[PDB]
């Protein structure tokens, strides 16, 4: 490219069947079901902790680039030099150039305009036998399917790391794009896909809407920033 | 006003005298953990409110509280010892307006759904 | 300027997202988690050191003044000439213009009368092997959202290190006002970055608020406050 | 009055031996005690940085639900419910009351605990 | 010796006035009881500091010691 | 009954020499252990100055501490269970009973392997 | 014993072959004030003795002297090489209870710095 430049990625995650990160496993509160959900420490408000957000799609980015190639990557620093370009590793690509943020709910008062009570709702399941069949119960908590988070992410454009024996240099405005395409076909896997939880018995349905990227630090090339927001149009 | 200042001596002598059958404690924790989910977020928005006095909105989530105990304390045999016996009926309505009365009410909740599942096994 | 001053920049930072300044080692002596956080060692109140704020709002710029003069600067005596007379080297500018401070919790008891047990949440990752399918949990500590540092920064007009080449001068009023560009464009860039680790994964965003410019010692100009007060605006 | 005998290194070894095997390794892990090791360690910082010898109504009431986490945890979990008993952390929590110095005599005695079980047990060690 | 008069009539220079009229001390930690008290173990603390190569992106540990924050010294000063 | 052959300085040799290394180095370093030099630094520098011939109950409180810092840190580090069970280092401060003479052999002995940890590999500059 | 007779000549080839690097040398005596002031207050205290066999008192002078030059060798690097090249850390082990040996070493030691400020003007 030409300059130093920060491309910043907003939009909407609304969630469509019920969602369970449920990374607390412990710390939450003492009237509580036996496998908690992860809440905010001080307003108490259910969130997404966006270490689960990235290694989702990172997960998801290694098999279809490990299906098109015929080769099973074992773990990273092993994966594709486009998928260790924007997720970071520890070999030559160092650092990410994709910041993740942690998101808080954000239409509660929507949710009590309508009839909901509770942020989180409570599903007992049930284990049957198949031969005399007895079942033992279980008691799940999961976030409404009413839910609205306010999804966002950093891209970077600079030098980045360029090794002890390399010459370095930007990366140009072909390999913007390209960066670009696997972002929004990463996160069309995930509206397939179903971020944390039982996932498979219908938990965390997810759906992306109105995503659009801007030019927070410094200038761009010129007809770039619309090509980029093509790619992103596909979701 | 029934709950006194050491409220956590006085929760546990109303679960040592719950009724049992030829087993023990009929009332299990599965049997209210719909009251038991409404209680603690009437205590997040409690404790997040700065002022003294309640909300108009933090009366009408103390009054569906009191119309579900009720509803649930009657079409269940175990429960409805339970609620006459730890005074819930009698403790909500000293609540008008005041903050610290629901916080020393949802402290006291919460120490007896401590000593429910100490004080008998079959519960993890 | 023909006088000498000492101005003071004051404000708030707030914690966005969930902070983690390592500490490796230090003496929690209890039970601690592997990744614990840099504490006071009278006050046992969360701080912010000195060194993790200079250093990387220094990275930050010679990023921005890198990429736009297409140079690569490799180590901080080869920054640009508007770093190292802010943040100084050891060859030309001997000692920078400014000196930053660390800060401590100040709104300890407004977190505890809304509600915090604790002034720091104790996070569960987990990391999944790609071909077991096992689980490698950890426990990392960070400080909580909504908590607040006091934010200090102090600068200064006077001769600095005139070596024997050249003769000694005091800066004019148009090198004061090209400083505090690069100070209010500095921290606008760690708005839309991180402070502290695991920061690609949602850690550590920050956000400044009532930055304001004072002279504390000697006398500044009549129309001189108000467009260093102009600059720190854009923050 | 005083389950905590002075040389409580010495008891606090005897503690953690006697508990129950299980193939070897600990039924008790230290994640079981973790967010009962993040209060007591809230609970040391500002005793410690006090100075009268009874302690105040915003510091008596820390104590007081402490003690309710402590039953609530070992209900719902068995290996907890076993070491509490063998080591007497209930019947002490009683009768802290409101000195000083017998909340700083507890917290030492708990520190004392956790680090035999680190010690004494493989499984561990990252 | 380049200083202004009236710096080196207080602090002294090798000219014209041979000694200064202040007598600074030197001065150590008094509050070492108050300190353990309040529960601090050792009066300083090691501070672990790091340097980025900007190169390979690795770490450069590096140790220091400093006295903690809270301590107090009994200043004094003579002036003639 | 010590753990001291009243030389310290051949026997704080034949320790180091005997620590499992590993491909590249030694598996203990001398960053790990600055939390335990740090406290031994401080019952150093106050049995030192105290008259007496047995330790005062303030000085004899801050044994049993370092004592429970000792276990906790040879309980989470593999290296520091294997330095620590060669020396005999959780054995001998139980013999401190409450003697200022047997505190001071403890110290000199402790600082006798740190010096020969330092000389005996690289990668301590 | 390492010391030969007529150390003074033997001190003159020590510090004539050393790491010269591309300045004049790379070790500096102030990076061995601390094992100079040991030393110098020990062989003002054993001259003034009057018995063979060393005291009890000064048999532990030399064992701290012997464990601070075994750390100062593995901290810094220029020291490593001038305490093996001149051979004195196999020359500490053998003082045990003799008190012309501990003169020998002192007198040996004070003509390697004497060459070593001499041979260089760097150091005053």
């Amino acid at each position: 490219t030409t300059s130093y430049a920060k491309i910043e990625i907003t939009g909407t995650l609304t969630v469509l069947t019920g969602l369970q990160i449920g990374a607390g496993d412990g710390f939450s509160a003492i009237g509580a079901v036996d496998k908690p959900v992860v809440r905010d420490p001080l307003s108490r408000l259910p969130m997404i902790p966006g270490t689960s957000l990235k290694g989702k799609v990172r997960t998801l980015l290694s098999r279809q680039y490990g299906a098109d190639t015929e080769t099973f990557y074992r773990k990273p620093n092993e994966d594709h030099a486009h998928i260790r370009r924007l997720f970071g590793d520890t070999e030559e690509y160092m650092t990410g150039r994709l910041v993740f943020r942690d998101t808080k709910l954000t239409n509660k008062d929507d949710l009590e305009a309508r009839g909901a009570k509770t942020l989180t709702e409570v599903k007992f399941e049930n284990a049957i036998n198949r031969v005399t069949a007895k079942a033992n119960l279980r008691q799940m908590e999961r976030v409404i399917p009413g839910s609205e988070f306010a999804f966002s992410l950093v891209y970077e454009v600079s030098f980045g790391t360029p090794g002890e024996e390399q010459k370095a240099s930007l990366p140009s405005s072909d390999e913007i794009i390209e960066d670009f395409n696997a972002i929004a076909r990463g996160l069309k896997l995930l509206e397939l896909d179903y971020l944390g939880g039982s996932g498979t018995r219908g938990y965390g349905q997810v759906k992306f809407s109105n995503l659009k990227a801007r030019a927070a630090v410094g200038a761009l090339d010129g007809s770039l920033l619309e090509k980029l927001n093509h790619e992103l149009a596909a979701v | 006003s029934v709950i006194q200042d050491d409220y956590v001596k006085q929760a546990e002598q109303v679960i040592r005298g719950l009724p049992k059958k030829n087993g023990d404690f009929e009332l299990t924790t599965t049997q209210l953990r719909v009251l038991l989910s409404l209680t603690a977020q009437l205590f997040d928005e409690a404790q997040l409110s700065s002022d003294q006095n309640l909300s108009p909105a933090l009366r009408d989530k103390v009054q569906y509280l009191r119309v579900r105990f009720v509803y649930q304390a009657g079409r269940e045999k175990a429960v409805r010892v339970f609620v006459e016996r730890a005074g819930l009926l009698d403790e909500l309505a000293q609540i008008g307006d005041s903050r610290d009365r629901l916080l020393k009410f949802c402290h006291y909740m919460e120490a007896l759904v401590a000593y429910k599942k100490f004080l008998d096994p079959k519960e993890t």
